[PDB]
RNA sequence: AAACUCCAGUUGACACAAAAUAGACUACGAAAGUGGCUUUAACAUAUCUGAACACACAAUAGCUAAGACCCAAACUGGGAUUAGAUACCCCACUAUGCUUAGCCCUAAACCUCAACAGUUAAAUCAACAAAACUGCUCGCCAGAACACUACGAGCCACAGCUUAAAACUCAAA
C-alpha cells in the first residue's frame, strides 16, 4: 500500500505472448510459495494443525530427496546386462 | 537489446514505448478474481475510470458467475467499452485466485486490447486478520 | 428467485417485446435489434414481466435499475408477504413409548407456533397387533395438548394399503381462534 | 465370430487393384505383398463393386429395416428416390429458365445434402464430476454426427403425427425440406445446439 | 542436500522435544509410487465458444458460421488425435523420466537393507 | 436461499488486532511456552538425588472490574438440508480471544519414555513402539467396574479444583 506499484509480481509481455507471461508469473508465485500460502489462508489453520502439516511436509521432503538421491545413484546400472546367459 | 521481463522503472530513461506512450502512461485493467465472481475495471494512469464489467453485470447469476467462460464474457464487455474510449494497450493487475483469473484476461484480448504486462496483487497478509474457521465436509 | 438485474446481451427468446427507459412501448422486435439498441443508447436490458406470452423487457440505465430495486425492497420490508407453508413430516409407531411421544409432541407444538403444516403418520409397531381405532387415538392425544392452538387440516385417513394412518395438523385461523376464546369465555360465565 | 482373428476384411474397390505398380510407394508395395499371405473374409451380401453403389444410402436403408426385412426397406428407399426425382422434375418444368439453373434434380445429391444439413455439430453427453452427472456441451465425432442425422430423419418419418401417409411420401418430403434448411429435423438440430449453448457454463465439467 | 535428521525424532538421548513426528518410519522402500494420472480438463472450449457466439448472433444459422464451425471441428480432430498420441507416449515413457515398472526393477536389484545380515 | 444495497471497484488517508518469506533452520526456557523491529534488565547451583507436610510457576477455556474492538466466534437469531436436524452447509451478531488489575490452577500439561552417572560385551530381544542394559535415588503401581464418584479436609475456587474410598456386581477386564 505504501510501496511503489508495478514492481512486485510484475512480468512484461513479449511479442504479445500473454500466455507465456502468465505462465511465467504463475511460476514465480509458486516458487516463492505465494500460491500455496494464499490457499492455506482461505480458512484459518489452527496452530496444532499447522505444526502437523509442516511436520508431514518436512518428512516428505526428506524421504523424497533421499529416494531421488538413490535413483540417480543407481541409474547408471540400468545399462544392458553385460553377462547375459550367465 | 535483450528482452527484460522486469518492468521499466519510473524516472529512469527507457526506450520502450506503446503508441508513443511510456509504461507509466498506459491504462490499467484491474481484475478482481474472486471465488464466486470476477470484477474488471479499466482505469487511466491518472486513476480515471474508463470501463467496468463483472460476471453479475453480464447477466450471470449464482454459481455460473464463478466460472471461466463467465469471466471471459466480462472481459470482452469491459474491453469493448474501453476500446471506445481510446484504449489499446493495458497493464493488467489481477488480484485473487478465482476461476476468472486467466479467463478474464483472455476476454480483454479477444475484445481488442493488447496486454503489455501482468501484475499480481493478490492480498497476502504478513501475519493480519484471522480468517473464518475451516469447513467440515 | 427472480432478480431485477440486467438480462445481459444474451436474450433467451428470439422475439422480444421491448419498452423505452421512459416507458414508451417500442413493440416486438428480434433480440439482435435489441442488442443494437442497447449499444446505440448505452442502456441495459431488464425483464419487467415474464408471464406474458410475448416476453416483455425494458431498457434502463444503471441508476434506474437501482432505484427500482430500492422501491421493491421497501415494498417488502413494509408489507412483507407470508412465506410458503412448510410441511413437516413425522412417522410414529403404534407402540411408541410415552417419553418419545412427549418429545415429538413438544416438537409438533413448535411447528404449529411457526404456522407450519404437520403431516403425522402412524404405522403398526414392530411385532405388534393393533387396530386402526387404537392408532387413531394417538392423534387425539397429540392434539389434546394443543386445545386452542391446533386443529386437523386433514382428518385421519388410512393410507399405504391400510397399514398406517395419516393426518395433517395446522394452526387455528384468527377467526377460529377468536371463536375458541369466545366459547371458552361462555363456559366461564356459565361456571 | 466364426472368422478367426486372422481373417481380414475384404477390400472391394476395382481402382485399388488396377493402379499401376510404378505409382505405388514402398509402404503401399508392402501392404500388397502382405495381403497375398492373409486370409480374407467372404464379401458380405450387401456391398458390391457396382458403380451405382452408395454406402450412405445402403446404411440409411439398414436403419429403416424392421425385423430383417431388407426387401421392404430397399423398396421404400428406391421409392423415396423416385419420389424425390419426380417432385424435382415437376418443379423444373414449371419454373423459368433462370430458376431452372438452381433446381437440383438428382435425388442422390439431394439425399446427401439433406443429411449433411441435419448433422449436429456439437453434442451433449452426461459427465460425472464431484459425484454428480452433468449434461455438458461436447464435440461430436464424425461417425456420431452422421448417425444422428439418419436416426433423426427416420424417427421424424415414423412419428404418428403423419396420418396414413406412406413412408416414401413422408421421407421424400422431409428430405426436400432439410435440403432447403427447413423442417422439423433441422429444428431438432437447432434445439440440440440451443441446449448446448445454454449449458456453455457447464463445459468445464468435461475432463477430455 | 537432504535436510538433517540429527536430533529431529523423539529418542533416548535426545534432550530436545521432537522436531518431526513421522507417522511412518523414515526408511526408503524398495518401490516408488505409481504414475498418478493427471486430472482431466475440457479442451477446445475457446473454439467452442466462438462457434456458439456466432450462432447466438446469427439465430443459430449454420450458413453464416461455416468458418467458425469448421474451426471447432478441426480443434476436436486435433485434440482427438492428441488423446492417441499422449497415450502412446505415456506408455512408451517418451516424456517420463522412467517408468515406475522400470524404476522398481532397478530398486529390486539394490534393495534397502534396514537390518543386519 | 436468506443477508447487504449510504453497496461494489480504483485511489488516498488511517489500529490497544495479528505477526508472509527467512524456517529444507532446530535454537531459547524448569515446564507451560517462545519465530515483526529496537533498546534496557536478564537466563539459579564449582558433587548428585530430594518436599503430595512447603514455596514459586503453570496452554486453552472460565470468573471479577475498568477499557479497546479490525477480524474470528460458543450461545442466539435467520436461510437451507432432513422422516426429524436442538447438527454438519450459508448469513448476522454477542460472551470470548486483546490490554490493565486480581482470581481460577485444569489439558492426550504425552516426546504417555523420571533425575544423575556409565556401557554397547555377554543371553540382543515376549509383541509393537523410539535397540538392549548397569549403578544410584526419589516418585508411583498391585484384577475389572463402581470411580476424574461418595464422605472428610483444604482452597479468593460455591454447577469448582486437589486428595480419594467402600458396599453391591463380574470371571474377566
Ligand atoms: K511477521
Ligand atoms: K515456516
Ligand atoms: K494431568
Ligand atoms: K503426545
Ligand atoms: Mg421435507
Ligand atoms: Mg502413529
Ligand atoms: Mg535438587
Ligand atoms: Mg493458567
Ligand atoms: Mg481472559
Ligand atoms: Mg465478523
Ligand atoms: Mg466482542
Ligand atoms: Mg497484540
Ligand atoms: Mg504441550
Ligand atoms: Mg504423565
Ligand atoms: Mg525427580
Ligand atoms: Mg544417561
Ligand atoms: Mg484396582
Ligand atoms: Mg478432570
Ligand atoms: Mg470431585
Ligand atoms: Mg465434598
Amino acid at each position: 500500500a505504501k510501496h511503489l506499484k508495478f514492481i512486485a509480481r510484475t512480468v512484461m509481455v513479449q511479442e504479445g505472448n500473454v500466455e507465456s507471461a502468465y505462465r511465467t508469473l504463475n511460476r514465480i508465485l509458486t516458487m516463492d510459495g505465494l500460491i500455496e500460502d494464499i490457499k492455506h489462508r482461505r480458512y484459518y489453520e489452527k496452530p496444532c494443525r499447522r505444526r502437523q502439516r509442516e511436520s508431514y511436509e518436512r518428512c516428505r521432503r526428506i524421504y523424497n530427496m533421499e529416494m531421488a538421491r538413490k535413483i540417480n545413484f543407481l541409474m547408471r546400472k540400468n545399462r544392458a546386462d553385460p553377462w547375459q546367459g550367465c | 537489446t535483450k528482452f527484460s521481463i522486469y518492468p521499466p522503472i519510473p524516472g529512469e530513461e527507457s526506450s520502450l514505448r506503446w503508441a508513443g506512450k511510456k509504461f507509466e502512461e498506459i491504462p490499467i485493467a484491474h481484475i478482481k478474481a474472486s471465488h464466486n465472481n470476477t470484477q474488471i475495471q479499466v482505469v487511466s494512469a491518472s486513476n480515471e475510470p474508463l470501463a467496468f464489467a463483472s460476471c453479475g453485470t453480464e447477466g450471470f447469476r449464482n454459481a455460473k458467475k464463478g466460472t471461466g467462460i463467465a469471466a471471459q464474457t466480462a472481459g470482452i464487455a469491459a474491453a469493448a467499452r474501453a476500446k471506445q474510449k481510446g484504449v489499446i494497450h493495458i497493464r493488467v493487475v489481477v488480484k485473487g485466485l478465482g476461476p476468472g483469473r486467466l479467463s478474464a484476461m483472455h476476454g480483454l484480448i479477444m475484445g481488442g486490447l493488447e496486454v503489455i504486462s501482468i501484475t499480481d496483487n493478490t492480498p497476502i497478509p504478513h501475519x493480519g486478520c484471522r480468517p473464518r474457521k475451516a469447513r467440515k465436509l | 428467485k427472480t432478480a431485477f438485474s440486467n438480462v445481459g446481451r444474451k436474450i433467451s427468446q428470439r422475439v422480444i417485446h421491448l419498452f423505452d427507459e421512459k416507458g414508451n412501448d417500442l413493440g416486438n422486435m428480434h433480440r439482435a435489434n435489441v442488442i443494437r439498441l442497447m449499444d446505440e443508447r448505452d442502456l441495459r436490458l431488464v425483464q419487467r414481466n415474464t408471464s406474458t406470452e410475448p416476453a416483455e423487457y425494458q431498457l434502463m440505465t444503471g441508476l434506474q435499475i437501482l432505484q427500482e430495486r430500492q422501491r421493491l425492497r421497501e415494498m417488502e420490508k413494509a408489507n412483507p408477504k407470508t412465506g410458503p407453508t412448510l410441511r413437516k413430516e413425522l412417522i410414529l409407531s403404534s407402540n411408541i413409548g410415552q417419553h418419545d411421544l412427549d418429545t415429538k409432541t413438544k416438537q409438533i407444538q413448535q411447528w404449529i407456533k411457526k404456522k407450519h403444516l404437520v403431516q403425522i403418520t402412524i404405522k403398526k409397531g414392530k411385532n405388534v397387533d393393533v387396530s386402526e381405532n387404537e392408532m387413531e387415538e394417538i392423534f387425539h392425544q397429540i392434539l389434546q395438548t394443543m386445545p386452542g392452538i391446533a386443529t386437523f387440516s386433514s382428518r385421519p385417513q388410512a393410507v399405504q394399503g391400510g397399514k398406517a394412518l395419516m393426518c395433517v395438523l395446522r394452526a387455528l385461523s384468527k377467526n377460529e381462534e377468536k371463536a375458541y376464546k369466545e366459547t371458552q369465555e361462555t363456559q366461564e360465565r356459565d361456571t | 465370430s466364426r472368422y478367426s482373428p486372422e481373417f481380414k476384411d475384404p477390400l472391394i474397390d476395382k481402382e485399388y487393384y488396377r493402379k499401376p505398380v510404378e505409382e505405388l510407394t514402398e509402404e503401399e508395395k508392402y501392404v500388397r505383398e502382405l495381403k497375398k499371405t492373409q486370409l480374407i473374409k467372404a464379401a458380405p451380401a450387401g456391398k458390391t463393386s457396382s458403380v451405382f453403389e452408395d454406402p450412405v444410402i445402403s446404411k440409411f436403408t439398414n436403419m429403416m429395416m424392421i425385423g430383417g426385412n431388407k426387401v421392404l426397406a430397399r423398396s421404400l428407399m428406391i421409392q423415396t428416390l423416385e419420389a424425390v426425382k419426380r417432385k424435382q422434375f415437376e418443379k423444373y418444368h414449371a419454373a423459368s429458365a433462370e430458376e431452372q439453373a438452381t433446381i437440383e434434380r438428382n435425388p442422390y445429391t439431394i439425399f446427401h445434402q439433406a443429411l449433411k444439413n441435419c448433422e449436429p455439430m456439437i453434442g451433449l453427453v452426461p459427465i460425472l464430476k464431484g459425484g454428480r452427472f452433468y449434461q455438458v456441451p461436447v464435440p461430436l465425432p464424425d461417425r456420431r454426427r452422421r448417425f444422428l442425422a439418419m436416426k433423426w430423419m427416420i424417427t421424424e418419418c415414423r412419428d404418428k403425427k403423419h396420418q396414413r401417409t406412406l413412408m416414401p411420401e413422408k421421407l421424400s418430403h422431409k428430405l426436400l425440406e432439410a435440403f432447403h434448411n427447413q423442417g422439423p429435423v433441422i429444428k431438432r438440430k437447432h434445439d440440440l445446439h440451443k441446449m448446448a449453448e445454454a449449458n456453455r457454463a457447464l463445459a468445464h465439467y468435461r475432463w477430455w | 542436500a537432504t535436510p538433517s535428521l540429527r536430533g529431529r525424532l523423539a529418542r533416548f538421548g535426545n534432550p530436545r522435544k521432537p522436531v518431526l513426528k513421522p507417522n511412518k518410519p523414515l526408511i526408503l522402500a524398495n518401490r516408488v509410487g505409481e504414475r498418478r494420472r493427471e486430472k482431466g480438463e475440457a479442451t477446445c472450449i475457446t473454439e467452442m465458444s466462438v462457434m456458439m457466439a456466432c450462432w447466438k448472433q446469427n439465430e443459430f444459422r449454420d450458413d453464416a458460421c461455416r468458418k467458425e464451425i469448421q474451426g471447432f471441428l478441426d480443434c476436436a480432430a486435433r485434440a482427438q488425435e492428441a488423446r492417441k498420441m499422449r497415450s502412446i507416449q505415456e506408455t512408451l515413457g517418451e516424456s517420463g523420466s522412467l517408468l515406475p515398472n522400470k524404476l522398481n526393477k532397478l530398486l529390486q536389484r539394490f534393495p534397502n537393507k534396514p537390518y543386519l545380515s
